[PDB]
RNA sequence: CGGAAGAUCAAGGGUUCCAGUCCAACGUUAAUCGGGGCUGGGUGAGUCGACCCCUAAGGCGAGGCCGAAAGGCGUAGUCGAUGGGAAAUUGGUUAAUAUUCCAAUACUUGUUUAUAGUGCGAUGGAGGGACGGAGAAGGUUAUGUCAGCCUGGCGUUGGUUGUCCAGGUGAAAGGAUGUAGGCUUACAGUUUAGGCAAAUCCGGACUGUAGGCUGAGAUCUGAUAGCAAGGAAGUGGCAAAUACCAUGCUUCCAGGAAAAGCUUCUAAGGCUAUAAACGAAUCGUACCCUAAACCGACACAGGUGAUCAGGUAGAGAAUACCAAGGCGCUUGAGAGAACUCUGCUGAAGGAACUAGGCAAAAUGGUACCGUAACUUCGGGAGAAGGUACGCUGUUGAUGGUGAUAGGUCUCCUUGAGCUUUCGACAGUCGCAGAUACCAGGCUGCUGCAACUGUUUAUUAAAAACACAGCACUCUGCAAACACGAAAGUGGACGUAUAGGGUGUGAUGCCUGCCCGGUGCUGGAAGGUUAAUU
């Protein structure tokens, strides 16, 4: 049947990316604790 | 500038298809700089083989592929490559 | 007029439609166009502030001119169209000057008839004029209420204001809602009934008439569970408590009129 | 298998593509094989797509508004495709790319120079772009089929030099042309309460004078292309799309994007023809894509948008069998117990089964005849129920196309060949002719809900919800009401024939009594009554 994930790079990348994160005092301090933590993926 | 046609062409290339279109239409495959465009592949080309006149340049980018060593997941460079026609 | 459907089908059988063989078929006067794209009746915070608002006919807004600004250049009217921004027929006005306008057609106004605005103007259908060039009792719609602002009241389908008298500065009108109510003299308005009288005599027929026109289906508050409405609950049918709103304001009398600075221009209002 | 299990994409993936090599692990078995390991290779564009120009929803948003802070909103703008905007087709070629390479023939758009003429210029004005649902009659092509032609064949078994058999064989874009259709008065002059200024442009008002635009297709050219056995053919009939004419036409109401490119006009302050030479960057292009490569932990019976659409039957994109093409679904070998699953047949009986005809069996097509209660006059209804149906010969009628003649993409008459659709008569075989696949079971009484719809994704599809319709009530516009802290919004660029809330729920006949209680509405004489003083 359909499933849940369903994926599309256009929506991925302007929901989740780096873009979308810093353009927000909130998905820069998910930047922030990314870093902090070391994650070489910092974004989608 | 002349010091940035010097490194536009990075290598021939030795293969079958190589050999045959040299055979056949007499057209010459290079590696190119990755940044490098038509126009700077045909000052480069007629530049550093004097006595020859390009007539087209066909360029494209081929990917590197993932080749994996010991523990490690790796990939070769990315790079450009440019098929030039000569008039004969 | 109206004309009801053959029963053809059970969705036609009580389709009951307002007809007009005189409104142009055409399309509208480009220049006067705008687009216009529906809100599901959701404002800026994308959360839906007025209920059972969603889909319909794509549709182009009509300019209209309420405001009837060009004084004493004759206008002929040039066709008379359907809007599906309103219930009323609207006018192409075609002045001296080859400038074209829409007004709200009155019910008596046919085409090739000249309309005229500003103070020296005949009392016919279709002018525009103050309320103090308006003799009292003639039939008048599109009422404004602040000078200069254009027709706010009176403007549906069929809509008539009855000029009762003057007290001053202020008109005396007798509204279709029955309240009887000033207005300042130098407020203009229009001589005529408003067109499409038979609107309110239409039969929609079937649900998809309604969702033609951008009306979602409505709940009934008793058919939902006490978490959505005050209605909800019950082991069966029941309602079990004052009717009310899905948020708790009643429904059967409750009167809900705040506005204190325009108090003292609501004369009386009719008690049936 | 073949409206795919074939082919082209998009999305998504990312090398899985091709070759060589290896078989440990991976592959539900083995494997010499592989989408596995390893090593090499492979993706070529002015025209395809992106980028680019333009904008939709919706974002962000100099200033501005609001807000303890954080921030929220919003104007000018600036982004944002799923939409608008320039242009190529046939063939060949690789192991792997091809509208990209090669060949042939095209097209689009620029820069520079030169020759002439010469008022050019916009983010602004006006045009244009530019648009809905349904339906219908045509004209076509793609395509098919037969023929013609070319090349081979004379058949392991009766016959097969013929009215025989098989295979092959039809070049596009473009340029001319201007057809079937569709639309449609044209010009000149004067003047101006308009198009925010200006306008020779549009709009408006006046006066005389009397085929054009678009357009499928066919035709000509393109065109001595390419294509097999080693040097061949290559043009006629008929049928025919859901594609094209057609963004047409006709109708309807629920009344149908935007902005730019483009054409014109001017405001503040180069352009038009002719060519000649020279350009058109960058990024993608392999491969899967009804899947073993995407989403489902798997090489998982699920899901995944669009495009193409051969033959014989057939109404058909159903179905059956085939073509092109692609596959045999990554354990096999036996045996032929019980029992389980999936099917087929069944004496006599025929619902006795069971909670219940659950399941099964049965019906099933076309044409014609015939069809009850009741009804809102539409229906019910395909009610019910009957008859015919294959093939062969003869024969009547008839639609289309139209060679040949008689009177220039033309018209009129005759009409060969091909083809369509209805009959009649006579015969003939079988148990059976709608012979397979395919393909309504029907009826009587009664409860409920008017109906089409919607719902508990994953045990409930209903009598539940919705519904058109009805009523009550609120709401005079900065509306009531809703979101929000507010600014700002929706309601609504609406205006009481409107909008909100509530109940009820088509329609027919209708809807009695009670205002004590609790609400709601109106009133204020009296009693009580806050901060405050």
């Amino acid at each position: 049947m359909k499933r849940t994930f369903q994926p599309s790079v256009i929506k991925r990348k302007r929901t989740h990316g780096f873009r979308a994160r810093m353009a927000t005092k909130k998905g820069r301090q998910v930047l922030a604790r990314r870093r902090a933590k070391g994650r070489h993926r910092l974004t989608v | 500038n002349n010091a940035r046609l010097y490194q536009v062409l990075r290598g021939p290339v030795f293969s079958e298809k190589s050999q045959m279109l040299g055979d056949s239409l007499g057209v010459q495959v290079f590696k190119i700089d990755s940044k490098a465009t038509k126009l700077e592949v045909k000052k480069a080309v007629e530049l550093m083989f004097e006595g020859v006149e390009v007539l087209k340049v066909n360029t494209l980018n081929v990917k590197g592929k993932t080749k994996r060593f010991g523990k490690n997941i790796g990939r070769r460079n990315d790079y450009k490559k440019a098929y030039v026609t000569l008039k004969a | 007029p109206i004309v009801k459907a053959k029963p053809t089908s059970p969705g036609r059988r009580f389709v009951e439609k307002v007809v007009h063989p005189h409104l142009y078929k055409g399309r509208p006067f480009a220049a006067l166009l705008e687009s216009k794209s529906k809100t599901g009746g959701r404002n800026n915070n994308g959360r839906i502030t007025t209920r059972h608002i969603g889909g319909g006919h794509k549709q182009h807004y009509r300019i209209i001119d309420f405001k009837r600004t060009k004084d004493n250049i004759p206008a002929t009217v040039e066709r008379i169209e359907y809007d599906p921004n309103r219930t009323a027929h609207i006018a192409l006005l075609k002045y001296a000057d080859g400038e074209r306008r829409y007004i709200i057609a009155a019910k008596k106004q046919a085409v090739g008839d000249t309309v005229m605005s500003g103070e020296a103007s005949p009392i016919r259908p279709g002018n525009c004029l103050p309320l103090k060039n308006i003799p009292l009792g003639t039939v008048i719609h599109n009422i404004e209420l602040k000078i200069g602002k254009g027709a706010q009241m009176a403007r549906a389908a069929g809509a008539s204001v009855q000029l009762l008298g003057r007290d001053g500065i202020y008109a005396i009108l007798r509204l279709r809602s029955g309240e009887t109510r000033r207005v300042h003299v130098n407020c203009r308005a229009v001589i005529g009934e408003v067109s499409n009288t038979e609107n309110n005599l239409k039969s929609l027929g079937k649900a998809g008439a309604s969702r033609w026109r951008g009306i979602r289906p409505s709940v009934r508050g008793v058919a939902m569970n006490p978490v959505d409405h005050p209605h909800g609950g019950g082991e069966g049918r029941n309602k079990g408590r004052h009717p009310t709103s899905p948020w708790g304001q009643k429904s059967k009398g409750l009167k809900t009129r705040h506005n204190k600075r325009t108090d003292s221009m609501i004369i009386r209002r009719a008690k049936k």
